[PDB]
């Protein structure tokens, strides 16, 4: 017959708590909009969004 | 004028390991979309 697989009995969830926010809205809604000639870039890491 | 007796050895292959392949489980793991797509192919696994 066809194969089978043992069904899971629980679920493991591990993540690092107590991390700051990314605050992408403050970067997108700034009062300083650049031009395509001098476009800007900001790296978001180690944050929640 | 004088003789002796020598002993040789010879091995002839007769059998072979009986390999069985679960074609469905090999092509697709325990995923629903993979099996749903494989069911629309035909009897390739059956022929194997
Ligand atoms: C909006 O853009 C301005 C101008 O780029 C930002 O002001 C600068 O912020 C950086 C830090 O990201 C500082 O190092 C500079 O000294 C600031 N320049 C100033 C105050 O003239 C500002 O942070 C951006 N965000 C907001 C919410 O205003």
């Amino acid at each position: 017959l066809s194969g089978f697989t043992v069904k899971p009995v629980a679920t493991v969830y591990r993540r690092i708590p107590n991390l700051p926010d990314c605050d992408i809205d403050n970067w997108l809604n700034n009062v300083s909009v650049p031009s395509p000639l001098n476009w800007e870039r900001r790296i978001f890491s180690n944050c929640n969004f | 004028t004088n003789f002796t007796i020598a002993g040789h050895e010879e091995f002839i292959q007769t059998s072979s390991p009986k390999v069985t392949i679960d074609c469905s489980a090999f092509v697709c793991s325990n995923y629903a979309a993979c099996h749903d797509l494989l069911s629309e192919y035909g009897t390739f696994c059956d022929n194997i």
